[PDB]
């Protein structure tokens, strides 16, 4: 293991550090905190015109004037 | 008359021959540790960059989306 690593290191940095970066590469996604920021930025940009909907007889919420609340904030965003 | 040979007062001073080839101290592992450090540096400024960006993208998409009507 440690000789192992230390000679495969002497010998071939090149290939010992392709697999550090190789595994590391795919550990740190799963760990690291920011990941799920990412996504939310990601499914926060629209493409395609938001479209309204029959709003009497519904449950209040995601109200119509865009300034009132209720619906999802990305202020989060806004400051960051 | 005298000789006018040439050898003058002797041993013309010192001459080196020995190998020298010295002097680079910057080198350990530390050469890794700036260079993998500007790394560091260049994913903190981009990333602050590549948010801004996303930020005016979506100003950009609202532009469009309050013009569609």
């Amino acid at each position: 293991v440690a000789a192992f690593l230390k000679n495969v290191w002497a010998k071939e940095p090149v290939l010992v550090a392709s697999f550090a970066i190789a595994g590391l590469a795919v550990i740190l996604p799963t760990l690291s905190p920011y990941t799920k920021y990412s996504l939310m930025i990601n499914r926060a940009t629209p493409y395609n015109y938001p479209v309204p909907l029959r709003d009497d007889g519904n449950m209040p919420d995601v109200p119509s004037h865009p300034q009132d609340p209720q619906g999802p904030s990305l202020e989060w965003l806004k400051r960051l | 008359k005298v000789k006018q040979d040439m050898p003058p007062v002797g041993g013309y001073g010192p001459i080196d021959y020995k190998r020298n080839l010295p002097r680079r101290g910057l080198s350990g592992y530390s050469m890794f540790a700036v260079g993998i450090g500007a790394l560091l540096f260049g994913y903190w400024s981009m990333m602050r960059w590549n948010r801004e960006r996303r930020r005016l993208q979506i100003e950009d998409f609202e532009a469009r989306i309050a013009l569609m009507p």
